[PDB]
């Protein structure tokens, strides 16, 4: 029960394809090519109600049916 | 060991074995049926032009206005209180879908089912999600019909104690035209097992469940003596059923006892089962008369 | 460190109690996958091995589990949505999936218009409940705060921001459009 | 022996003690007969009861009702005339919840 060395097709078969200066020149970028925003808040950080929230913590404690 | 390998026989035709005629009135399709200044048409019939035309082949039976024919060979046609036997084939989100040998399927509805529990507890959206655990695909209920839905669909409901899945045993399917009414569709024969005679073709065999709803599994093995019982009542309702009989709890009593004299596993033979059914009719006659 | 072929012997019954991705027979732990060897010692000693690949390239969802979604379309009672995201870790392929018109909110009230709370183009998060039937197949929820949609986008193609818990503003435009915001 | 009439002064020593979270507040005093029922209906008891004045009896009625949807269970009310059939219903309409 000896394992044995592989041969072209298969050292072929399992290859891995995984700045250095400029060429390939005209296959450059450069050669080939107001905001006021008046943001909001950012965020809504929820610091506020919430209603699910609300309504389950009302309902429990409430709790009077009336 | 042998394997007997016979060649068949051919057929004797018209019953002459007993003799007898029939007194009613038979019809075939095309036929045209009593055309009386006024009457209602049935099931099995039809209307053309001024005329009652059967539509099916059997007997005519009239009850005081009314011309219908009875046909010889139909499927399950379900009615409110009779008492059925289904499979599950089909889990959805709010029900399931029991076949039940009728021209559509039956609904089973989660409103309508002795949950785990057996209880007043609470019924709300959590047990939806367990709903589709317990009765899987293929499982075994019995259980009674509720309501006509408008397209010929039935809904059925296992509202009491006697009804919800079934265990062990084995399970028989016939014509749904073998079963005679009664008031009374649950036995307790008193040879060492029980009966269900489904009023839609299925028949279910299981043992005595010993003292005094699918909770109890009882996955244990049966005893030998009860096996015995369960092959014979089996043989013995398939050999009622085959040549004519009409299955209740006398005749398979009857045959039951006539079937001690010789084994279990010969019983398969063309003639063992005529000279079965034979006996079975003279002591009904000898008894009845 | 080992790894692991889908059976070996491991550990007893004693010397241990077989954990994630293993099965175990005739009193020893065999494992069940290629992974690495882990054995989570916890506390109160008797480590709970088990075996691990870490490398999830697929993962089938569960009965509770977080997902990161991408909406379909939409419709007045359901809307499809893409499971995208199997709680952080990207998915090879796409599933489907369903909210029906009672996971929207945690408090499975009437009203909660589905017009105006997943509009399709967005990411949302929600969790599972089910494994659903062959119409809707997996049956997500968002009935929670943490649930809902969290990285929605503009008209025209801008990001969008939170602005209330029901209501989102355009930064450009300063459009107001209705969502279901979940918490950051 | 199934029937136990409970004497009108024995049981009752005190009401709030017991029942630690509260209940259907009534904007009047309860009576004693009224918290004699509640006491018991707590514990899923069968109550009868024989008074005199009307209103008086369904306290322990709308007791009942306001304890169902703790218990998100149903319930059924029997009112054999039609004018009265209604008006219970009026009345509980918009003093809570769906009838």
């Amino acid at each position: 029960a000896l394992a044995a060395r592989p041969s072209a097709f298969a050292s072929t078969l399992c290859l891995r394809y995984p700045r250095t200066l400029d060429l390939y020149k005209t296959f450059l970028y450069s050669r080939q090519v107001e905001i006021s925003p008046l943001v909001a808040i950012t965020p809504f950080d929820f610091k506020s109600a919430s209603p699910d929230d609300i309504v389950k913590a009302n309902q429990k404690k409430a709790f009077t049916r009336e | 060991m042998a394997m007997e390998m016979r060649l068949p026989v051919a057929r004797k035709p018209l019953s002459e074995r007993l003799g007898r005629d029939t007194k009613k009135h038979l019809v075939v399709p095309g036929d045209t049926i009593t055309t009386d200044t006024g009457f209602m048409r049935g099931h099995g019939t039809y209307m053309g032009e001024e005329k009652l035309i059967a539509s099916v082949a059997g007997s005519v039976e009239r009850v005081n206005k009314l011309i219908c024919v009875k046909a010889l060979k139909t499927r399950y046609i379900g009615e409110v209180g009779d008492i059925v036997v289904g499979r599950i084939t089909e889990v959805q989100q709010k029900r399931w879908k029991v076949e039940t040998n009728s021209r559509l399927d039956s609904v089973l509805l989660l409103s309508s089912m002795n949950l785990p529990g057996g209880e007043l507890r609470r019924r709300s959206a959590e047990d939806e999600l367990a709903m589709r655990g317990f009765l899987q695909e293929g499982d075994l209920i019995s259980a009674e019909v509720q309501a006509v839905f408008s397209d010929g669909a039935v809904s059925l409901h296992t509202r009491s104690l006697k009804y919800g899945k079934l265990g062990q045993g084995v399970l028989v399917q016939v014509s749904p035209s073998l079963v005679k009414r009664q008031k009374t569709h649950f036995h307790d024969l008193p040879c060492g097992a029980s009966v269900i005679l489904g009023n839609n073709g299925f028949i279910w065999i299981y043992p005595t469940p010993e003292h005094k709803g699918g909770f109890i599994a009882n996955l244990e093995p049966v005893s030998l003596a009860d096996r015995e019982v369960i092959s014979r009542l089996r043989n013995c309702i398939i050999s009622l059923v085959t040549q004519r009989m009409m299955l209740y709890d006398t005749s398979i009593l009857y045959c039951y006892e006539a079937s001690l004299p010789h084994q279990i596993k010969d019983i398969l033979k063309p003639e063992i089962m005529e000279e079965i059914v034979m006996e079975t009719r003279q002591r009904l006659l000898e008894q009845e008369g | 460190v080992r790894y692991c072929i889908p059976g070996e012997r491991l550990c007893n019954l004693e010397e241990g109690s077989p954990g994630s991705g293993t099965y175990t027979r005739h009193g020893y732990i065999f494992s069940s996958l290629a992974g690495c060897l882990m054995k989570s010692s916890e506390n109160g000693a008797l480590p709970v091995v088990s075996v691990v690949r870490e490398t999830e390239s697929q993962l089938l969802p569960d009965v509770g589990a977080i997902v990161t979604c991408k909406v379909s379309s939409i419709n007045s009672r359901f809307a499809k949505v893409h499971i995208l995201y199997v709680g952080s870790m990207p998915l090879k392929n796409s599933f489907r999936g369903t909210i029906r018109k009672e996971d929207v909110r945690a408090t499975e009230k009437d009203k909660v218009e589905i017009y105006k709370s997943f509009r399709p183009g967005d990411i949302v998060l929600a969790k599972v409940i089910s494994l659903g039937d062959a119409q809707s197949n997996y049956l997500l929820t968002t009935a929670e705060n943490e649930l809902g949609v969290v990285v929605a986008h503009s008209e025209s193609g801008i990001q969008m921001v939170p602005i209330s818990w029901c209501e989102m503003q355009c930064p450009k435009t300063h459009t107001k459009e209705f969502r279901k915001v979940a918490r950051v | 022996q199934w029937a136990i009439p409970v004497d009108a002064t024995s049981p009752v020593g005190d009401f709030y003690r017991l029942i630690p979270q509260p209940a259907f507040q009534w904007a009047f005093e309860p009576d004693v007969f009224q918290k004699q029922a509640i006491l018991h209906l707590e514990r899923h008891d069968s109550v009868f009861v024989a008074a005199h004045t009307s209103a008086g009896k369904t306290v322990v009625a709308e007791y009942a009702i306001a304890l169902a949807q703790k218990h998100m269970t149903r319930t059924i009310y029997t009112s054999p005339i039609k004018a009265l059939s209604n008006q219970k219903f009026r009345d509980f309409r918009n003093t809570f919840g769906d009838v």
